[PDB]
């Protein structure tokens, strides 16, 4: 298919100037229901905005009072930003839904010792979650059977710009002889769990 | 629960103008404005899909009229500037000798324009760099990534340099095998 753009409506220290307009799709329960945003900002402020749960161009500052004025008395020009959620939102959903909404790519999952400092024995495991999509994922470590909840620092979620992503658990402990560790991660590229054991 | 944004800018007075495609977060494509060319993010997803880069073109131009009308009835109020953070990481754990990805990350900046250079050892390096355009935040700063494929060593040291109007000195982070 092809993807339509959002056409919009029309209005070194030396000094920059900078138009910023942002047209935002928001999906809930795939298209059943769909919010349209039509939003201009100059210098990283917003002036005015139409949003489709409003049904009206609205101005956040002063600079973008007299548009939205205009805009709103414009029949055609309101009747085509109402429009927006069935011309442009829904059309180029259905364009790129099969590679981004339903886009899966399984996490590489390794665990390794590491140190916090310069220390003489390990004291972090460290769960490395890589190379997925989409980025909603869940690592937890377990301590034979009991799952750790104290004593852990992550990453969070680091988008790699790509379409992957990564993330590191780490696990504050001086791991003991006779100790197995489990890095469960749970990623809906993958039916069941994965699990990957470590051992002192 | 999904977001599909269309992120145009057009910034003055360098003249500069970008249109991108974002997909929660990630770039589906932007066009490229001196060769009227549509640029995918993944190759894959031109054998999916297609977009008319004159369109594109046709909306930087309202872009740039739109910005004239509102920075005149601004009484040419500048924008503040906002200097990046930046962080370097790799793509995955690093093994030595195994082929990796540096990772430049420069984000929360504005206006959309820096200078990137990554360096080996002190030295500038092009080869097999890559980098996407000014990708868009919910706070309306900048994001971008620059990438450079290395090969791991204990010899080799890097840094990510990094120049913005908002910065008072060149911002350097550093990466080296630990
Ligand atoms: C831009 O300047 C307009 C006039 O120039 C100034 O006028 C006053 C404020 C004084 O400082 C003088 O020295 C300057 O030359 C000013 O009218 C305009 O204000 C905007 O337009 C007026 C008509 C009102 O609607 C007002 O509310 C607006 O702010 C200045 N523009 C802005 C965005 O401030
Ligand atoms: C990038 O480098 C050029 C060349 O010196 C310079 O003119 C421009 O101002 C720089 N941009 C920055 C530092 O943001």
């Amino acid at each position: 298919g092809w993807i339509s753009l959002w056409k919009g409506f029309s209005f070194d220290t030396r000094p920059r100037f900078l138009w910023q307009p942002k047209r935002e799709c928001h999906f809930f329960n795939g298209t059943e229901r769909v919010r349209f945003l039509d939003r201009y900002f100059y210098n990283q402020e917003e002036s005015v905005r139409f949003d489709s749960d409003v049904g009206e161009f609205r101005a956040v500052t002063e600079l973008g009072r007299p548009d939205a004025e205009y805009w709103n008395s414009q029949k055609d020009i309101l009747e085509q930003a109402r429009a927006a959620v069935d011309t442009y939102c829904r059309h180029n959903y259905g364009v790129v839904e099969s590679f981004t909404v339903q886009r899966r790519v399984q996490p590489k999952v390794t665990v390794y010792p590491s140190k916090t400092q310069p220390l003489q024995h390990h004291n972090l495991l460290v769960c490395s979650v890589s190379g997925f999509y989409p980025g909603s994922i869940e690592v937890r470590w377990f301590l034979n059977g009991q799952e750790e909840k104290a004593g852990m620092v992550s990453t969070g979620l680091i988008q790699n710009g790509d379409w992957t992503f990564q993330t590191l658990v780490m696990l504050e402990t001086v791991p003991r002889s006779g100790e197995v560790y489990t890095c469960q991660v749970e990623h809906p590229s993958v039916t069941s769990p994965l699990t990957v054991e470590w051992r002192a | 629960e999904h977001v599909i944004i269309q992120a145009e800018f057009y910034l003055n007075p360098d003249q500069s103008g970008e249109f991108m495609f974002d997909f929660d977060g990630d770039e589906i494509f932007h066009v490229d404005m001196a060769k009227k060319e549509t640029v995918w993010r993944l190759e894959e997803f031109g054998r999916f899909a297609s977009f008319e880069a004159q369109g594109a073109l046709a909306n930087i131009a309202v872009d740039k009229a739109n910005l004239e009308i509102m920075t005149k009835r601004s009484n040419y109020t500048p924008i503040t500037n906002v200097p990046p953070e930046v962080t370097v990481l790799t793509n995955s754990p690093v093994e030595l000798r195994e082929p990796n990805v540096l990772i430049c990350f420069i984000d929360k900046f504005t206006p959309p324009v820096v200078n990137v250079t990554w360096l080996r050892n002190g030295k500038p390096v092009t080869t097999g760099v890559s980098e996407t355009v000014f990708l868009p935040r919910e706070d309306h700063l900048f994001r971008k990534f620059h990438y450079l494929p290395f090969l791991p060593s204990t010899e080799d040291v890097y840094d990510c340099r990094v120049e913005h109007w908002g910065l008072d000195e060149p911002l350097l982070k550093h990466w080296e095998f630990d």
